[PDB]
């Protein structure tokens, strides 16, 4: 009876919901980004190839100068290169080899990794011993470890396949507030560039925006048919693209509530691993199943050009700061920046 | 008399970019070094060197009917061209202990696969035993044994007609490696054979017995391709030195001489073409 | 490498790359096995002499110089489709399935089909274990085994009962190319890890093949 | 982290003596390890160099051929063999450790220091003294007579503090970044040829000597090094 | 009473997601539309550098 009369009127606040997007679908983002021109072939060459990984790689994070990224492979070693020289910087044993994700902190001073072990380990990159040692290791996920990305020295945040983001405070290892409101495992996280918010992309096909400071679900975005596996903010901050499972990358918009453009191509029937932006959000880089990584017309939703340098999946992708370079990590144990040439 | 041209211009091309493939794709592909993977280099690397220096250079031996290049080049010709044939015989016995090694010690080999000190050390082994067995011998017949028989224009071994030396010689360069060769492949035959046997006592156990019978068509080939190129020219060596090539035709001796030379552009296409990593090399690069 | 400092931050990273070398062929010497089954299909215990080193429990031990790795992936209660890619490159896969469990019987059954028929597993062997063989043949004189199989029509024998057992498990592999190593093993039998190893061996002296060019 | 050494004492010239530069605290076998010494009432002289993993050794032409520098890792201990001695090596020997990849901090910390008595870029810091005041700033400036600015961006320019009695400590390094651990009121600035420290607030631990030393290339050379007094 | 715990919950959410405020979808692609365009000079991506200004020569 009660349950009855409540179900029901889930349903009426999901058409309510509907309708509310609906009316303010005015227009198409593909209408309003006609006139403007293509942004034409893109073409990026191999400007380094990082080799030292024995096993696939899972996970790569820039920091924040541009020049050194840390990347996570199932041979247990963290590796964190000087793109610039292509030297190795360090390399951090695993204590569990089965590491799914990677994020260096915006201080440099520490990295981060977790997987299947359930447990975000936090190594410290500046000691006065000269190695790195783990910092801190966060436990209370029950699932594995899909997600992690820095606020600051002091602060995580993590998604876990339990379905549930924690907010973390790395200096008493315990988690400040849980997210809580995904059905299925939640692949992946991406934080504002203002660090308030942040969204996360789980298996029920559905994206969803939290307030971390509030610490509750903002907004629900729904449109793919199957599980999320990658989601990037834009850079202003307003809108964020995910991938899936479906072969389909799609573009929402936080104050719209709903989404604005699908990135899908006939050919493509693989699933996606991995999504990020260019400097000015122009482009739309997102890693395949099928070897390659696709560049898209953010705005006009055609594909600009293809980086084709792996012979496995990519499973990791990542645009630095100053946007000069973008980085593909592969399950063929190789790291390649590229760019273009004038 | 332009059709033998072709056809030694076409063992050159065959013999050079057939090997050089091999080289290409083993530098090409870093995941290419395992123990075997440097054995099947050693052999291109062998084989390589003969269609780019040997026959190149002993084309005009044949078209014109005499060595023009000088009694001192025609030293370093003889001990490159016997050096490169023993060394490829040699690393045939290397590749067959390396897969008599992968059937029956199998847990050891895999331990030490991917040991490059290991490849490198055999793989030097090789050529420092394949120069002492040809090397001291043609440097230093001339300057032990008195003056040359060796007609002025003519460049070929001074222990040519010499009938001790040659069934001694070939015993540890063509004899000995191909009974190691038969042995080898032949316990692998034995051991897959005896390994599904037991196995044994569907769809699957027909797709076994039918794995095992392609390996054994592939294992006597690569006996018989290596017999087949090498036994005409050993065996007419120590039958010319006994007659001294009253008893052997002229034309036999050169047809002979050119299946060693026909071997080095068939191991390309048996041992790298025929292994499942080279195989994805290859058409990785095109 | 021109200024001094870049000269010994290249010698840095080279050191670094030779030990990512020395750790990566000390790890290819290990025999990784992917342990799956029911929940309660024997799997902890499946060999006595191996010792533990919500997670991934791994457990190893060493048999005749060859050190094997156990992963045992039941604590995760996550979707397995996420994350079981990550055991791709494993040697083989050891499936328990308990004999004197009749309801968790089919759980088994479809559980098998999905791990056999994998995308990932195309080319990995399975070694199947049938446990608490000693209490399904007490258990089959009172319960037919028509009960979990209702097509069954051959003789109630513990011999035969078992046996159709194990070729409903292998009727799911689809793929010529994957060997399935089944065995009956009791509760107090103590020669679990000899099975592994002399399965082990066969798939080994099968990669051997491949990586010296006869397969 | 600890740097102790041992080994030094009255020896006769010509005669042989052995320096040991015990570690702990910190991985030892990732460091580069110099031996800086200091004649009585002078700069500092760099005098040898072994990168981690011993594959690279530097000596300074003074001391070539005469001393040998090596480590053992296991230990965590370095050694300085020193032969046929002159009264030119008659200096308080300084254990320095240095590790070098993108970012790090070289000649970061020093030992005490053992004392030996027996019986090429220039930097010029031509400002012997410096009368100072405490809260006044102050600059101190030194040079070179080749540009320490590389093709990379980095100006290979250190500057270190020797309080009286103290062992030299890490102020600058790179010519602009500040060392852990030293107050923000120290700042370097330079470009080319010509640098300055400048203390902000100057304080009474900052008074003593500062060195400025070039990393550009090997020999490793040091100022004459600037008095502060009150 | 697990389910009707639940959709209690899952009730309250909607609620609080249905009371957002919700601007054009033409306002909001025109905003993104204009932060691609003042940002466009300074994205090497999309417009490569000169050779002399890209560190990974
Ligand atoms: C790649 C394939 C075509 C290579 C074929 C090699 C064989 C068949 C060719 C190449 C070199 C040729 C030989 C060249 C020289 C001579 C010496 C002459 O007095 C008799 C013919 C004879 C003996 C030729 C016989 C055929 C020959 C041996
Ligand atoms: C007439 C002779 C001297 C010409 C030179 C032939 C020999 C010395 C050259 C030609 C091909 C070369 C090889 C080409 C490829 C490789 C793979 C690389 O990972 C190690 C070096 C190695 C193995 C080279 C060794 C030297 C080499 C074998
Ligand atoms: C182990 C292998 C690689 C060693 C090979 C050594 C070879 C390259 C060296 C060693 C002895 C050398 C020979 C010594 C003597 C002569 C006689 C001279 O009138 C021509 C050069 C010639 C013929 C030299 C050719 C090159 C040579 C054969
Ligand atoms: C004309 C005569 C001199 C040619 C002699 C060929 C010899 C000297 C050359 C050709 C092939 C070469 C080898 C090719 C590959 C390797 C593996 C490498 O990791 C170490 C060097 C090593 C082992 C080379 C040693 C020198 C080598 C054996
Ligand atoms: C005087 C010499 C040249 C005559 C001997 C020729 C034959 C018998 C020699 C030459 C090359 C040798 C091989 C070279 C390398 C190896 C690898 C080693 O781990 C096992 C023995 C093995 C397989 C050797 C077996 C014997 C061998 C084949
Ligand atoms: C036997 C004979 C040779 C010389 C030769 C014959 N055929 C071609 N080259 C070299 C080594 N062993």
């Amino acid at each position: 009876s009660e349950l009855d009369q409540l179900r029901q009127e889930a349903e009426q606040l999901k058409n309510q919901i509907r309708d509310a997007r609906k009316a303010c679908a005015d227009a198409t983002l593909s209408q309003i980004t006609n006139n403007i021109d293509p942004v034409g072939r893109i073409q990026m060459r191999t400007r380094r190839t990082l080799r030292g990984h024995l096993a696939k790689i899972y996970a790569m994070h820039w920091g924040t100068d541009s020049r050194l990224l840390v990347s996570a492979s199932q041979d247990g070693k963290l590796i964190i290169w000087d793109s610039y020289t292509t030297n190795k910087v360090h390399a951090i044993p695993l204590r569990s080899s089965w590491v799914m994700t990677c994020a260096y902190a915006p201080s440099g001073n520490y990295v981060a990794c977790g997987g299947l072990d359930n447990i975000c380990s936090i190594y410290n990159l500046k000691t006065r011993e000269g190695n790195v040692r783990v910092s801190r290791e966060l436990a209370g996920h029950t699932g594995y470890l899909s997600c992690c990305r820095f606020l600051d020295d002091n602060q995580i945040v993590t998604s876990s396949g339990d379905t549930t983001c924690a907010l973390w405070d790395i200096e008493t290892g315990q988690q400040t507030t849980t997210f809580t409101g995904h059905t299925g495992d939640v692949m992946s996280l991406s934080l504002a560039p203002d660090t308030r918010l942040f969204v996360s992309g789980a298996c029920d096909a559905s994206a969803k925006l939290w307030d971390v400071r509030e610490g509750m679900c903002r907004q629900t975005f729904t449109g793919h048919e199957s599980d999320i596996n990658a989601i990037c903010f834009f850079p202003n901050g307003n809108a964020f693209a995910t991938g899936s499972d479906d072969a389909t990358c799609r573009l929402f918009d936080l104050r719209a509530d709903q989404e604005l453009m699908t990135y899908s191509h006939d050919n493509i029937i693989c699933g996606i691993t991995s999504v990020s932006f260019s400097k000015s959000g122009r482009l739309l880089l997102a890693g395949y199943d099928d070897f390659n990584c696709n560049v898209w017309d953010a705005l006009k939703a055609d594909r600009a050009g293809v980086l084709a340098g792996h012979d496995n999946r990519v499973s990791c992708l990542g645009v630095t700061d100053d946007g000069m370079a973008v980085a593909t990590g592969s399950w063929d144990s190789f790291l390649k920046i590229w760019n273009g040439s004038s | 008399t332009a059709v033998l041209a072709a056809l030694m211009a076409l063992l050159i091309v065959a013999t050079v970019l057939g090997n050089a493939l091999v080289m290409l794709a083993f530098v090409a592909d870093s995941s290419l070094r395992t123990q075997n993977n440097f054995f099947l280099l050693n052999l291109a690397i062998s084989d390589f060197l003969v269609g780019a220096f040997c026959i190149p250079l002993y084309v005009p031996y044949v078209l014109t009917g005499r060595w023009t290049f000088g009694r001192g080049l025609c030293k370093l010709w003889l001990v490159v061209d016997y050096l490169l044939c023993t060394s490829s015989a040699f690393n045939i016995v290397l590749i067959s202990y390396d897969r008599f090694l992968s059937v029956t010690r199998a847990v050891s080999y895999r331990a030490q696969q991917g040991d490059t000190r290991r490849a490198v050390r055999k793989m030097l082994l090789v050529w420092v035993l394949a120069f002492l067995l040809y090397g001291p011998a043609i440097l230093s017949w001339e300057y032990l044994s008195g003056g040359s028989s060796i007609p002025e224009g003519h460049c070929y071994a001074e222990f040519f007609y010499n009938w001790y030396f040659l069934i001694t010689a070939s015993t540890l360069e063509f004899f000995t490696p191909f009974l190691s060769v038969t042995f080898f492949n032949l316990s692998i035959y034995l051991n897959i054979q005896r390994r599904t046997r037991l196995r044994l006592d569907s769809f699957t156990q027909r797709f076994r017995l039918s794995r095992d019978r392609k390996v054994a068509k592939s294992l006597a080939v690569i006996v018989s391709i290596f017999g087949l190129c090498w036994a005409p020219y050993t065996l007419l060596m120590i039958i010319r030195a006994a007659c001294h090539g009253h008893c052997v035709p002229d034309y036999w001796y050169e047809t002979s001489f050119w299946l060693l030379w026909a071997n080095s552009a068939v191991n390309p296409v048996l041992y790298p073409l025929c292994h499942h990593s080279f195989r994805r090399a290859f058409t990785k690069l095109l | 490498t021109l200024s001094a400092e870049e000269r010994a931050a290249l010698e840095r990273s080279k050191a670094i790359e030779k030990n990512l070398k020395e750790d990566g062929i000390s790890a290819a010497k290990d025999v990784k096995l992917l342990l799956l089954g029911a929940d309660n299909s024997g799997k902890s215990t499946i060999v006595k002499q191996m010792k533990i080193i919500t997670g991934i429990v791994e457990t190893h031990f060493t048999f005749k110089n060859l050190h094997f790795r156990l992963f045992d992936v039941g604590g995760q209660r996550s979707e397995r489709k996420k994350w079981i890619h990550c055991f791709e490159d494993v040697t083989a896969i050891i499936f328990c399935v308990d004999l004197s469990d009749y309801n968790r019987m089919h759980e088994s059954l479809m559980l098998f089909d999905s791990i056999c028929n994998n995308k990932f597993f195309i080319d990995t062997s399975i070694i199947l274990f049938l446990n608490k063989k000693d209490l399904f043949g007490e258990k089959i004189k009172k319960s037919p085994l028509t009960i979990c199989f209702p097509e069954y029509t051959g003789p109630n024998t513990y011999e035969d009962a078992a046996a159709y057992i194990q070729a409903q498990f292998e009727s799911k592999n689809r793929s010529p190319n994957k060997e399935i190593y089944c065995h009956m093993t009791c509760a107090t039998d103590t020669n679990n890890a000899q099975v592994i190893f002399d399965a082990v061996t066969d798939i080994i002296i099968a990669n051997n093949l491949r990586g010296c060019g006869l397969y | 982290v600890q740097l102790v050494e041992s080994g030094g004492g009255l020896v006769q010239p010509g005669g042989s003596r052995k320096l040991s530069c015990s570690a702990s605290g910190f991985a030892f076998s990732s460091f580069g390890m110099h031996w800086v010494r200091q004649a009585p009432e002078k700069g500092l002289e760099w005098v040898a160099y072994i990168s981690s993993g011993s594959g690279t050794i530097y000596y300074a032409d003074t001391v070539k051929g005469r001393f040998t520098i090596s480590r053992d890792d296991p230990k965590n201990t370095l050694f300085l063999q020193m032969t046929s001695l002159r009264s030119e090596d008659t200096a308080m020997y300084y254990c320095v450790r240095s590790i070098y990849y993108y970012g790090s901090s070289p000649f970061d910390f020093w030992g005490q220091g053992t004392t030996l008595t027996v019986s090429d870029i220039v930097m010029t810091q031509a400002t012997s003294s410096v009368p100072v005041t405490p809260g006044e700033s102050v600059s101190i400036s030194c040079r070179s007579s080749k540009s320490l600015l590389h093709s990379n961006g980095n100006t290979y320019l250190y500057w270190f503090l020797q309080r009286p009695g103290q062992s030299p400590q890490l102020l600058i390094y790179r010519m602009s970044n500040l060392a852990s651990g030293v107050p923000d009121r120290f700042s370097g600035s330079g470009s080319g040829t010509a640098f300055t420290l400048t203390i902000s607030r100057l304080e009474a631990e900052d008074v003593g000597v500062y060195y400025c030393m070039q990393h550009l290339e090997y020999p490793l050379t040091f100022g004459a090094g600037t008095k502060l007094e009150l | 009473t697990a389910s009707i715990a639940q959709a209690r919950k899952l009730v309250e959410q909607l609620k609080m997601e249905a009371n957002i405020d919700r601007i054009k979808v033409s306002k909001a692609a025109a905003d993104l539309m204009a932060y691609c365009e003042a940002h466009a000079k300074e994205d090497p991506l999309l417009t490569p550098v000169p050779a002399s200004e890209n560190p990974f020569r």
